[PDB]
């Protein structure tokens, strides 16, 4: 059973190699320009924050480029009908199908 | 102090040449005999084209072709300038000032014109 | 105009001896590609002082409005982007300093400046005239520092301004001297070298500017204040 | 390998100011006066490279046609320029003006006889 | 009845700028060369550097054969400068000539005494106006008459430039000065 | 090689005078001579910047001035060279410098 | 998953370095600048908010839905830049301390504020003690994972 | 295309842009296409 | 997070560097670049532009001029364009 923990942890390892090639391909375009770098500069702190605040508003899985329909719905509003309704939904569990 | 900067120079010179002397094929007594030689010998118009209206404004040329006066050779390393007041930042450094030699390795400088 | 094609199932899609599933994509705004190159941008920056979506939003009009005038075409585009932001900030009743733009663009001091005046001569558009009181909260936020040492500050700014002790200087220095004087007459004190850092002026002038203002320091504080350090032995220097 | 260059421009100048006139590598330096270029040079020069250039004809111990493939009369090829059916398959702007005088002077007569200009 | 509330403060003229055409193209490596108060680098800038005491002034010399001369306190002295480099040069034995001088720009300055409201100036003058506390200390006021750009700083110091004749000046700062003194602390 | 400057020197004129000497008895060649020249002022120029250790503060009047090919050319009147060890005053001087 | 995995991941396998291409058509006498960039430490604040002042705050998981804003807190981490150009010198290391993006908090976990607090505090927040938390909130939306 | 022709229509580019119109003329009328890929909108969803 | 310093050290650092020294050589010269030019095609068979440009240190138009004087161009089917100045 696959919880926050493996699913965030696919996800946020999904960002950060995105990340990780942004600052690669801004000091690569520096360098080959020359003598005038920073560090700051080169992270982009939208592709973190923007990246997992998409994935758990909508539903979908992925960056949207590699696929989303492999893991549809994992992301849900909280029910809260009545105390055992939120407390039911915070126990769920999913089962995938065709 | 500084003769003995000048004998090291010898130094340097002669024995860094001393292979190519022999590379021509000269021998050692001319390396030496050079050596001491050159030791003894250290010690309103609206008119658009006439412009006489306005002669002399320059000086005597005269003052170059002397040159008689202390000499100085060396290097800079920033130079300076605001109004008529000059400001230089030299290094290196070989003066020359009635007779006598004199060096230095850095200057810094202060002058109006 | 035209959508985006990509991918291709798994069945054909020539690449024949090649091994290109049937063809890549095309472009189809090169001309405005760089319109949505400066947008890029823009929200970057934008996030690197967490500013709220409606300025962003802003900018992006300012930009295309600049943009579609022409009038300094040449001028580098991401110092007309970053100009167009720092109105924006004007605009929204919520100043920055360009010290802060330089901080998160890659342009400098000089040319955004530029930019700056450029921009509103072109655009016929004119920002308020900046003052002390719109710095007053950020600062003392990232100091730390209580809600009673803050409004002590905005009142000595204003009492600053008010008396004309120090005519023609700058707004962010007298700013500056206002939280060092508050900050050094409650228990949290602040060093010069601190509020430099985050004010980006250098602690000299403000330094100086505190001389200038010490001479009446027991005018300008609020009769709230509890003089934690008195004025009798506030520091000086 | 400069100075060789520096000889062909020469050479396409000289022809251009008319001086059509058969001559030697050796009568080359001297004009130019630089003949101190060294014997090994001078021969390397000579007996390889002015002799796989195809721009010059060797003619007994002389260089001919100096500058390229040419037949030079006095840049009046008007029968060249006729040339029956074949109608000269295409003269060049550019060989015209190397060839002797401005292009201009003749294309303007030329205009007013059988001859179309094109940009191509 | 005066033209203004107290007339003028005769603003004085601090810098001339003007250019002057020589005619003909000149080796400036040989001028640097044979020249004695000048300076010439093709590495930094295209143009030899000349200064002379003579109203102290400074020229820019082109290979051209334009000329540009600056520092003057006065247009007689600008064009008395520019006859005397051009003096230089034929001394040099260049075929000098002295062609189209003329003034490009005069620069003027005046002071006031006293200390001036520029957050007002600025507010009721929004259209021209673009105070920049921030980054240069005094207010740029951008005059449309004689088309003359303004620096006032708030200790009363007043800097005109733009300008193509000293009535300019006069003219700008009298429309200028009422106001101003209006706005006195 | 370097600024060649010091050849204008005594120092580097006493060197050459020598060298002349030697050319006249025919007992070098001109171009030995030169290569006697280059190492000298690669030693004479190791030996400025590694041996020397003295500075010298100076004051005046600039009379003329003059800057090509990267070498600034001077000509001061009235000059004070003040030292800490020395004081020279001078009615006149030149300054050649290249660096 | 913020105590092991998220560290794990920024200093598990990803080490880069660059290096221009100098010495082209030319060159020779020395050695093509070149860069390494390593991640270490990370930092991760309480849940905060900025005003459009620019002045951070701490937000209150209600607030955060009224407002509709997104109950996340800021993250940072160590960053090194590091020389031993191709000769000249090898040391040339500087150290920086970097916010690199908004990590959404679950609510009521070992982060998230509320944690700390008894049931009188909570109370006094106006959010209610009994609720148990574990979700999201994105948006002004209390979003549940499904196991 | 046609300025493409018109113009100076080389060869490889004309199978290509023919290649182009034949997909996107098909794939209009029926994007399903089984032995090729779809369509879709900038979203990511298959056009319609 | 970032303090703001009006511009980039390294930034400034760049302005550093180029204040000195700048590529921006003036030609009255034609002959002696030329023959050093001649110099660098004994080198090599065949350069790129950028580097013709780069191991000249000098403005891209007047030399542009001479490679079209004297010299050829070919695309060796690597897009970039390459020059030769064999006078044959």
């Amino acid at each position: 059973l696959d919880l926050a923990g493996p699913l965030l942890a696919f996800l946020f390892r999904g960002m950060f190699k995105n990340l990780l090639k942004e600052v690669r391909i801004y000091a690569q375009k520096f360098i080959d320009r020359g003598k005038d770098f920073n560090l700051e500069l080169a992270i982009k702190t939208r592709i973190i924050s923007d990246g997992l605040k998409y994935s758990l508003a909508t539903g979908n899985w992925g960056d949207q480029k590699k696929a989303h329909q492999a893991r549809a719905g994992v992301s849900q509003v909280l029910n809260r009908l009545t105390f055992a309704s939120t407390l039911s939904h915070l126990r769920r569990l999913n089962s995938p199908i065709g | 102090t500084v003769p003995k900067l000048y004998r090291s120079v010898i130094e340097d010179v002669i024995n860094d040449v001393r292979d190519i002397f022999l590379d021509d094929g000269v021998d050692e007594q001319v390396l030496m005999e050079l050596k001491t030689l050159w030791e003894n010998k250290l010690m309103g118009q609206v008119e658009e084209e006439p412009l006489n209206s306005e002669d002399d404004v320059s000086d005597e040329e005269g003052q170059e072709l002397f040159d008689t006066e202390n000499v100085v050779v060396c290097q800079y390393d920033k130079i300076h300038r605001s109004k008529n007041k000059w400001k230089f930042h030299l290094k290196d450094g070989i003066m020359n000032l009635n007779g006598r030699d004199y060096i230095f390795s850095k200057a810094i400088g202060d002058a109006e014109w | 105009l035209s959508t985006m094609i990509g991918k291709g199932t798994g069945a054909a899609s020539f690449d024949e001896f090649g091994n290109s599933k049937y063809q890549n994509r095309r472009t189809m705004s090169s001309s405005d590609r760089a319109m949505m190159n400066a947008f890029k941008e823009i929200t970057t920056m934008a996030d690197r002082i967490n500013l709220p979506r409606n300025i962003v939003d802003r900018t992006n009009n300012l930009f295309k409005q600049v943009y579609e005038q022409k009038s300094l075409k040449g001028r580098a585009n991401d110092a007309i982007a970053s100009a167009c932001l720092y109105i924006a900030c004007r605009q929204e009743g919520v100043p920055r300093t360009f010290k802060e733009i330089c901080a998160v663009s890659r342009i400098s001091k000089k040319e955004i400046g530029r930019c700056f005046k450029l921009i509103l001569k072109a655009l016929e558009t004119s920002v308020d005239l900046i003052t002390t009181g719109d710095f007053m909260s950020r600062f003392c936020s990232n100091l730390c520092l209580p809600k009673q040492v803050q409004m002590a500050a905005t009142h000595i700014a204003r009492k600053a301004v008010e008396l004309d002790l120090v005519p023609g200087r700058s707004p962010i220095s007298v700013a500056a001297a206002a939280i060092y004087m508050a900050s050094q007459a409650s228990a949290e004190k602040r060093t010069q070298k601190e509020i430099g850092d985050i004010a980006g002026v250098a602690d000299v002038t403000i330094r100086q500017s505190y001389r200038l203002i010490y001479p009446r320091a027991p005018d300008l504080f609020p009769t709230d204040f509890k003089f934690d350090t008195p004025v009798d032995k506030l520091p000086q220097l | 390998f400069g100075v060789l260059a520096k000889i062909v421009n020469y050479m396409k100048t000289r022809h251009q100011r008319g001086d059509t006139h058969p001559l030697t590598l050796d009568e080359i330096l001297d004009e130019t006066q630089h003949l101190d270029i060294g014997l090994k040079q001078k021969q390397w020069l000579m007996t390889e490279a002015l002799v796989n250039n195809p721009k010059i004809e060797v003619i007994d111990g002389k260089y001919a046609f100096k500058p390229k493939y040419n037949v030079r009369d006095k840049k009046a090829l008007l029968r060249l320029l006729d040339q029956h059916d074949q109608r000269g398959l295409g003269g060049i702007l550019l060989e015209d003006i190397e060839e002797a005088l401005p292009n201009s002077q003749k294309a303007v007569k030329a205009l007013g006889d059988q001859i179309l200009f094109v940009n191509r | 009845t005066p033209a203004s509330e107290s007339s003028g403060i005769v603003p004085q003229l601090q810098n001339i700028v003007s250019t002057v055409n020589l005619g003909c193209k000149l080796d400036l490596k040989t001028i640097a060369l044979r020249a004695r108060n000048a300076e010439y680098n093709p590495k930094r800038f295209a143009a030899v550097i000349m200064r002379i005491r003579e109203p102290r002034t400074t020229a820019l010399i082109f290979s051209s054969g334009k000329m540009v001369c600056t520092g003057a306190k006065s247009e007689e002295q600008s064009r008395l400068a520019a006859r005397k480099y051009a003096r230089v040069v034929q001394k040099l034995g260049f075929p000098a000539k002295f062609l189209d001088f003329k003034i490009q720009n005069m620069v003027g300055s005046c002071d006031v005494k006293f200390p001036i409201r520029l957050e007002g100036l600025v507010l009721t003058h929004q259209q021209f106006s673009s105070y920049e506390p921030e980054l240069f200390p005094g207010l740029i006021y951008r005059m449309i008459k004689p088309r003359i750009v303004l620096l006032i700083f708030v200790s009363g110091k007043v800097v005109l430039t733009g300008a193509k004749v000293r009535a300019e000046i006069y003219e700008a700062f009298e429309n200028i000065y009422p106001i101003l003194k209006g706005f006195r602390k | 090689m370097a600024y060649q400057l010091y050849r204008n020197t005594t120092l580097g004129n006493s060197l050459q005078e020598s060298l002349d000497e030697l050319i006249q008895s025919q007992q070098i060649t001109p171009q030995l001579a030169l290569q006697v020249l280059l190492q000298f002022d690669k030693a004479i120029n190791a030996a400025l910047a590694q041996r020397v250790r003295n500075r010298v503060n100076f004051r005046g009047s600039l009379n003329t001035y003059r800057f090509c090919d990267n070498v600034w050319t001077f000509v001061l009147n009235d000059v004070e060279f003040r030292e800490v060890t020395e004081l020279i005053k001078v009615d006149k001087v030149k300054i050649v410098a290249c660096d | 998953f913020i105590q092991m995995s998220v560290q794990r991941i920024v200093e598990d396998a990803p080490p880069i370095d660059l290096q221009a291409e100098a010495q082209h058509a030319s060159g020779e006498v020395e050695e093509p600048p070149r860069y390494l960039l390593k991640f270490e430490q990370i930092y991760l604040s309480k849940p905060t908010h900025w005003e459009r002042d620019g002045a951070p705050s701490p937000m209150m998981p209600n607030e955060a839905r009224l407002r509709n804003l997104t109950y996340s807190a800021p993250l940072y981490v160590d960053i090194t830049k590091t020389v031993i150009k191709e000769g000249e010198e090898q040391l040339q290391t500087q150290h920086q301390k970097t916010f690199i993006g908004k990590i959404p908090i679950m609510l009521r976990s070992t982060y998230c504020l509320l944690n700390g607090l008894t049931d009188r505090d909570l109370c006094e927040l106006n959010e209610c003690p009994l609720d148990p938390g574990g979700y999201f909130i994105i948006n002004g939306s209390e979003k549940v994972l499904i196991a | 295309l046609r300025r493409n022709e018109q113009n100076g229509a080389a060869a490889h580019v004309i199978a290509e842009d023919v290649k182009l119109l034949q997909f996107h003329v098909a794939t209009m009328v029926d994007n399903e296409l089984p032995g090729l890929p779809r369509a879709m909108q900038k979203s990511g969803r298959p056009l319609k | 997070t970032n303090y703001k310093p009006v511009a980039n050290h390294q930034y400034n650092i760049e302005y550093e560097r180029k204040k000195k020294e700048d590529g921006k050589r003036a030609r009255a010269d034609k002959q002696h670049v030329l023959d050093m030019l001649f110099s660098a095609f004994e080198k090599h068979q065949y350069y790129n532009l950028k580097d013709l440009v780069d191991i000249t240190k000098q403005p891209v138009v007047y030399l542009k001029e001479i490679l079209k004087e004297i010299g050829v161009q070919n695309v060796k089917g690597i897009h970039k364009n390459t020059w030769e100045l064999k006078p044959e």
